[PDB]
Order: C-alpha cells, then sequence, then structure tokens
C-alpha cells in the first residue's frame, strides 16, 4: 500500500523533472527512476532509446542478495584499481543505489 | 492421471512444479536435454582447475596504461579510447579499446561460452569471480525467477531470488536481440535466453547441436504458454 | 591515363576487366573486350599513395581491397557495373605495405602486413563482420612482404580422394625489415611460431611461393636488397628440412618476385628496369628463361 | 553401527573442511588470492613496461 501511494505521489514529481531531463542527463533520470521504484517506464524509456546496457542493469536493481555480493565485492576491486578518479561519480552513485551503500 | 488444472493461489514454484509435472512431451525433451548436457559436463569435467591457468585480472589493462602514460608522460597518445570503464562503454562511446584487451575478453568468452552451452553454472559464476564481471554475472540473473516461502518459523531465507520483472526483462531481450548489433557469444547466450530461431542460427552447427536448439525452442515456447495459462 | 607510373594492375578471373593502381592517388579500371577496353571507372579515397590491391575467388564474386600510404585499407565491391567503396579500415601507424587474399577453400579473409611490426588478418563474411586477426611483435621492427597458404598442394593428398574435402589448417610466410623472415601456423585460435630464417643479413624485400601444385615440396624464392635470391626448401617442416639455395647472384637490390597465374614460371623485378623471367627447368636448375624491359 | 567415536572425528574433519571449502579461499568459487597475486604482479610488469 505504500508503495501504491508512493506511485501515486511522485507523478507530478516525475512530470515536473521529465522536462528537466534528458539523454544528456540520463543517469539523473537514473537517480529519479530509482527513487521510484519505477522500473517499468524506465524500462520502456531506456528501450525507445535503445539502452540495452541500463535496461538489463535496471532489472538487476532488485534482484537477488546475490547481486550485493557481486557489487561489493566488485566495488572493493574497483578500488583496488583506483577506477573511480577516472570514473564519474554518476554512474557511481547509480552504483551506490544499487548495492545499497548510502555512503 | 495425466494432466491438470489450477488457479493462482500461492507462489509461482506453484505454476511451475505444477507445469514440469503435467505433460509428457515436455517431460521427454527434459529428459533428453539431460542426456546431451550430461554429455556435456563428462566432457568439461575439471575445467575449474584447468583455468587455473588461463587467468588475468586487470580490467581492460593495456587502455588502462596507455590513458596512465598519456596522462602521466611529456607526450600522450594520437589513440581513441573510452574514459569509462562500462561494459558497454566503446559501443555506447563508438570509442576503441584495445587488441589485447579485447580478445583476452574473447578468450574468457571461449571459456564461459562453452560453459553455458554446456550450463556449467557454478564454474560460470567461478569465472565471473576470477576475471571481475560481476556486473556480467549479475547480468547472468535476469531470468531466474523469484520466490520465498519464509511463511514459517522465524525470519529466515526460504528464497530472496532475483526481480520478479522477468517475463517482460526477457521481452526486452527480445526486442534486444531484434536490435542485433552484438557480438557472437552475447548474441548466442541471449538469442538462447529467448529462443530466437535466426540469432541462434549461427552458432549451432552440429546435428547435436540443431536438435539441441529444437529441444530449447520448443520446451521454452510450450513452457511460457502454459505460463500465462 | 594515370599521372603516375603504375606498381600494380590486375586483370580478372575472366579477362575482362582491368583493375591499374599507380601511387598516383587513384586506381582506374577498365573493360576489356575485342582486343578494345574502355575506362569503366577510376576510384579515388586513398589518403595515401597506392602500392597494391587484391582480387578474390570468383565463386564468391567480384571483390578487391587496396593499401595506402594513408594507414587505410579501402575495400570496394562491384555492383551493376559499378565497383564501390564498401568496407574500410584504419588504426595502423605505419601504412599499410601489404595485402594478400586468402584460397577460397579457406575463404574470404585477407591478410594485411605494414611495417608496424606487426600484422592484422581480416575475414568479412561477405555481408557481414570484418573478423580481426592482430598479431603484435610480428615484427621487431616492420613487416615488408607477406605470402598465405596456398590452399591446396601435392605431398601427402593423393590418397585424399576427391569426393571428400580435408583438413583446413591455416599457415603462411612472409618477410620483414628486421633481417628475418618467419613462418606462420593457426592454432588455439590464434598464430604461433613455426619458422626463424636469418639468412640475408639485411633487408628481404618480396618472397615468392613456388605453387606447389605436383610439389610435395616447399619452395621460396625470397629476394631481399643484399642482392641474394634464396631457394628456401623443405620436403618437410616436421623434420626441418628448409635448406638455402642461390637462385641468381643479382647485383643489384633484389626487389620482385610474383608467380604466373598459371602458376608456372615466377617474374622478378630487378633493380634494372627490368623483370626477369624465371623457370625451374625440366631438369634440376633455375634458369632465365625471358625478361621483360620495364 | 559402531565406531561413533572415529564418526566424531569424521565429522569434525568434515566440518573444519566445510570451512576451508565455504571459506578460506578454497574451492567452490572462493576469491582467490592468487588472482590478486597475478594483479599485483602484472602491476610490477606495467612498471617494467
Amino acid at each position: 500500500a505504500f508503495s501504491h501511494w508512493l506511485a501515486q505521489t511522485a507523478q507530478e514529481r516525475i512530470e515536473e523533472e521529465v522536462s528537466l531531463y534528458g539523454p544528456e542527463r540520463h543517469i539523473e533520470a537514473v537517480f529519479s527512476y530509482l527513487t521510484g521504484g519505477r522500473i517499468s517506464d524506465a524500462c520502456r524509456l531506456a528501450q525507445k532509446s535503445g539502452d540495452h546496457r541500463l535496461s538489463l542493469l535496471l532489472s538487476q536493481m532488485v534482484g537477488s542478495q546475490e547481486v550485493r555480493d557481486l557489487i561489493t565485492l566488485q566495488l572493493v576491486d574497483w578500488n583496488k584499481l583506483q577506477v573511480d578518479h577516472y570514473i564519474q561519480e554518476e554512474r557511481l552513485r547509480v552504483f551506490c543505489l544499487l548495492s545499497g551503500t548510502p555512503v | 492421471n495425466m494432466f491438470e488444472i489450477a488457479a493462482p493461489n500461492a507462489s509461482e514454484k506453484t505454476i511451475v512444479d505444477k507445469l514440469f509435472q503435467r505433460d509428457t512431451l515436455v517431460r521427454q525433451s527434459q529428459l533428453v536435454v539431460d542426456w546431451l548436457e550430461s554429455i556435456a559436463k563428462d566432457e568439461v569435467g575439471d575445467f575449474s582447475d584447468n583455468i587455473e591457468y588461463y587467468a588475468k585480472s586487470v580490467y581492460w589493462e593495456n587502455t588502462l596504461h596507455t590513458l596512465k602514460q598519456r596522462s602521466m608522460l611529456s607526450l600522450g597518445s594520437s589513440r581513441p579510447l573510452v574514459s569509462e570503464l562500462d561494459p558497454d562503454a566503446p559501443i555506447r562511446q563508438k570509442l576503441p579499446l584495445d587488441d589485447l584487451d579485447r580478445e583476452d575478453d574473447i578468450r574468457l568468452l571461449k571459456y564461459l561460452f562453452t560453459l553455458i552451452r554446456a550450463g556449467m553454472t557454478d564454474e560460470a559464476q567461478r569465472l565471473c569471480k576470477r576475471c571481475g564481471q560481476a556486473w556480467r554475472a549479475a547480468t547472468l540473473e535476469g531470468w531466474k525467477l523469484y520466490h520465498d516461502a519464509n511463511i514459517n518459523g522465524g525470519t529466515e531465507l526460504q528464497a530472496v531470488e532475483g526481480n520478479p520483472y522477468r517475463c517482460v526483462w526477457k521481452t526486452c531481450c527480445w526486442r534486444m536481440a531484434e536490435d542485433e548489433q552484438f557480438n557472437k557469444y552475447e548474441r548466442a547466450i541471449y538469442a538462447t535466453l529467448s529462443g530466437n530461431l535466426k540469432q541462434l542460427l549461427p552458432v549451432c552447427e552440429s546435428w547435436e547441436d540443431t536438435v539441441w536448439a529444437h529441444f530449447k525452442v520448443m520446451v521454452d515456447s510450450l513452457v511460457e504458454q502454459e505460463i500465462r495459462a | 591515363s594515370h599521372e603516375d607510373m603504375i606498381h600494380d594492375a590486375q586483370m580478372d578471373y575472366y579477362g575482362i576487366r582491368l583493375a591499374t593502381c599507380s601511387s598516383d592517388r587513384s586506381v582506374k579500371i577498365f573493360d576489356v573486350k575485342n582486343g578494345g577496353q574502355i575506362l569503366i571507372a577510376d576510384l579515388r579515397g586513398h589518403d595515401g599513395p597506392v602500392w597494391q590491391v587484391a582480387w578474390a575467388h570468383p565463386m564468391y564474386g567480384n571483390i578487391l581491397a587496396s593499401c595506402s600510404y594513408d594507414r587505410k585499407v579501402i575495400i570496394w565491391k562491384e555492383e551493376n557495373g559499378t565497383w564501390e567503396k564498401t568496407y574500410e579500415y584504419t588504426g595502423h601507424d605505419s601504412s599499410v605495405n601489404s595485402v594478400c587474399w586468402a584460397p577460397h577453400d579457406f575463404g574470404l579473409v585477407l591478410a594485411c602486413g605494414s611495417s608496424d611490426g606487426a600484422i592484422s588478418i581480416l575475414t568479412f563474411t561477405g555481408d557481414g563482420p570484418w573478423e580481426v586477426k592482430k598479431i603484435s611483435n610480428a615484427h621487431t621492427i616492420g613487416c615488408n612482404a607477406v605470402s598465405w597458404a596456398p590452399s591446396v598442394i601435392p605431398g601427402s593428398l593423393v590418397d585424399q580422394p576427391s569426393s571428400q574435402k580435408p583438413n583446413y589448417i591455416k599457415r603462411f610466410v612472409s618477410g620483414g625489415c628486421d633481417n628475418l623472415v618467419k613462418i606462420w601456423r593457426e592454432e588455439d585460435g590464434q598464430w604461433k611460431e613455426d619458422q626463424k630464417l636469418e639468412a640475408h643479413s639485411d633487408w628481404v624485400r618480396d618472397v615468392a611461393w613456388a605453387p606447389s601444385i605436383g610439389l610435395p615440396t616447399s619452395t621460396i624464392a625470397s629476394c631481399s636488397q643484399d642482392g641474394r635470391v634464396y631457394i628456401w626448401t623443405s620436403d618437410d617442416a616436421a623434420t626441418n628440412c628448409w635448406t638455402p639455395k642461390l637462385l641468381h647472384k643479382f647485383n643489384d637490390v633484389v626487389w620482385h618476385v610474383s608467380w604466373s597465374i598459371t602458376a608456372n614460371i615466377l617474374a622478378v623485378s630487378g633493380g634494372d628496369n627490368k623483370v626477369t623471367l624465371w623457370k625451374e627447368s625440366v631438369d634440376g636448375q633455375w634458369a632465365c628463361i625471358s625478361d621483360v624491359n620495364k | 553401527m559402531d565406531g561413533e567415536g572415529f564418526g566424531e572425528l569424521l565429522q569434525q574433519a568434515e566440518q573444519l573442511a566445510a570451512e576451508t571449502e565455504g571459506v578460506t579461499e578454497l574451492p567452490h568459487v572462493e576469491r582467490n588470492l592468487q588472482e590478486i597475486q597475478q594483479a599485483g604482479e602484472r602491476l610490477r610488469s606495467k612498471t617494467m613496461t
């Protein structure tokens, strides 16, 4: 019921930032879509834009706990790899959202 | 006592095991598939211990070192490369990648491609967590369904497996196949996960592979038919 | 016609169209008939001077590839009377120097070497991808000349009937500018070291596979800048039986070697503005049976 | 039937091996420090590049 509530609530928020954003702002749209748990229309957007890798990522957002084990070890690896300095924290905050890491 | 009828009343694994029990044709199809892939796994054996000597765990090491030297030296390079490690960083960016990178990639693609044409899934996550494609291992999970039965005892794990967005997610893969532009391995694996005949044509050419694919496609189409039923 | 003198010019399988490439920056094409000929085209595109092209086998149809100084290889396919630019590759640091088609028995793959010190081999599905087979440190300095495996040659195939199809192992040869020649076989998905050859203490210029139809043996005419022309021959590489013989001691920097389309004789470009026509006589020795003053 | 004192040691070994196989980096998809060894020595190889 809480989820259906948020579905009702975030309608106008989506309608406002949708004019704001675009495939330029697509990771910001990712953040919004994650905040909504609005995987359906997120995927529909990603496909109408042909965003296959991102669409595949979308299903993984609420996968099994093994998904998060994957992300923990994978990001520990990227830490040992220093790649963040070469990768925008934008996709990285997407990654934190997927991994359940708030900070 | 063949064949049954019911209505959704509990977790979809009820649907699943009903479907498995009810029909014959799919049953012998399942058995002949078990045959062929038992053949496959007998061929496999200890590929685990044998990959002990295939290993590299540096992500796009050549691009790594060359962008490092561009940032690091008096002289950079005149050569275009991704700024991103993304599994779709190049093709999304259209940017090139290095041959040694992509070809050790293709090598591991043989490894796991074969492992999953056999379905050797334990070794599959093994190789994923070797080479750091935990992203790809995640991508592996888009089809395996969802359940839980913790209607009992304390808060205890009966099943937490995946995202129930899978019917539509296979539909998405279906349309990705209609979009094409893939490597052989990804093309084959996901045209497989879709049972897409034309994009499954390229890789299976053996007698065993073609009969195998016949069974795979027909088992899928059937199984989804009585899913929706 | 062409603004610069011609390096290479090749007729078709059927004798009815001629492609002619110079370093004059474009390549011109005549239809061929009755002794008459109309320049049907002059293909542009090559932002480096052009040396070589490469026709493909007839059961595939009509296919041409070309190298230039700009490190660009342009790829041309003929339609409705129109040859046109179908695939083009670059990514190279030094001018792409050697391109040569493989036997149709192996398929539609071109070999592409440059003096980069390393070489790629590119497959065209004929409608699809251009499969890349790039080998680095192929030379410590650079690649000069390369030859394929011709697909079928005697030596063990007398007992192999015509109805069946034999295993097609991929091999080839080449020589570079590190003063060395080398021989390659394909396996594990890649190519490894058949042979290292160090006899010309100077750079090798051109290499000639004797089309060994009727030959169990393996025969090479290697021409270098050092004026030494080596017939390298092995009856068996597994017993390691490659041996050098002198073919001729020309005192010029020895330049080019190309076997006949009839696969009978060899044409050798010398530092004399001449092309010596050599034939291995019926007996045991290599006789310059004729000449063409270039 | 008999030999339960030995079955005790058997299950002790079974659980020690269960530790050794589920944790301690050994078999069934454990992160083997050998591949990190690889990573570091390839770093060194990149150093001498």
